[PDB]
């Protein structure tokens, strides 16, 4: 019995300096970047380089 | 913000901000600061809060 | 070139404060308290006989 | 030389080591994403994707389909400052 889920397919992940801000109608939205809401500021201290 | 943010617009006269994710001041601050070409009305949050 | 320069955000920026210094210079013509070029003027006339 | 005749100036807030990539970019921020970055049957669904900040509002739609790749360049450009990055890095087993 094979299997259902087969389109196996990555992350998006795209950048921005300044603050921007993602809604989706639905599911729209999650599928591609889940909860998040508007953004983040990455606190670049941790570099962890 | 008790679990999510404050997904809410601004109506800066004719033209209607669509901002979203305000969990603190300096959220919506950046996104003041960041829309302040379209909305005619200028940002300033001194850095005491 | 059309695509080189991805700064055009900051172009833009440097020609809206281009513009707000002309609507500026429009003001500040003040030559009693009656801004020459902006303002309201009302076409007059000066008496010379 | 009027009253409230003034030139303002919109200087950083701070310059600390706080400012960077306000990006978590997907998958990261709450919960992790149902397609992007995990394998369906489906796939990407079609649907719009709202990206507003910087003044400028964008609705693009992403249709049904689209490879990461897709939705990488459509949600790039028109934005002003902002990039895209796509990759699919998986791992595999085979056994039993």
């Amino acid at each position: 019995t094979a299997a259902t889920t087969t389109i196996v397919t990555g992350y998006v992940q795209l950048n921005s300096p300044t603050a921007y801000s993602v809604s989706g109608t639905g599911t729209q939205a999650s599928q591609v970047f889940g909860n998040a809401s508007a953004a983040q500021k990455s606190s670049v201290a941790s570099v962890d380089i | 913000v008790t679990g999510g943010s404050l997904n809410f617009d601004v109506t800066v006269g004719s033209n209607t901000v669509s901002l979203a994710g305000v969990t603190s001041t300096q959220d919506l601050a950046d996104q003041l600061n960041s829309n302040s070409s379209k909305l005619g009305i200028t940002a300033s949050i001194n850095d005491k809060g | 070139g059309s695509n080189s320069d991805a700064d055009r955000a900051a172009l833009q920026k440097e020609v809206a404060a281009q513009q707000a210094e002309l609507t500026r210079i429009s003001d500040t013509t003040t030559f009693g308290g009656r801004k020459l070029l902006d303002g309201s003027f009302g076409t007059t006339s000066f008496q010379v006989g | 030389s009027n009253a409230y005749e003034t030139i303002d100036i919109s200087l950083q807030n701070a310059s600390a080591s706080a400012i960077g990539s306000y990006q978590v970019g997907s998958n990261g921020a709450g919960t992790v994403a149902s397609v992007a970055g995990t394998a369906t049957a489906s796939g990407i669904a079609s649907g719009t994707v709202n990206l507003v900040g910087g003044g400028q509002v964008k609705n693009i739609a992403i249709a049904a389909g689209d490879s990461a790749k897709a939705i990488a360049e459509k949600m790039d450009g028109a934005i002003p400052n902002l990039s895209a990055r796509a990759r699919t890095v998986f791992t595999a087993d085979v056994s039993g």
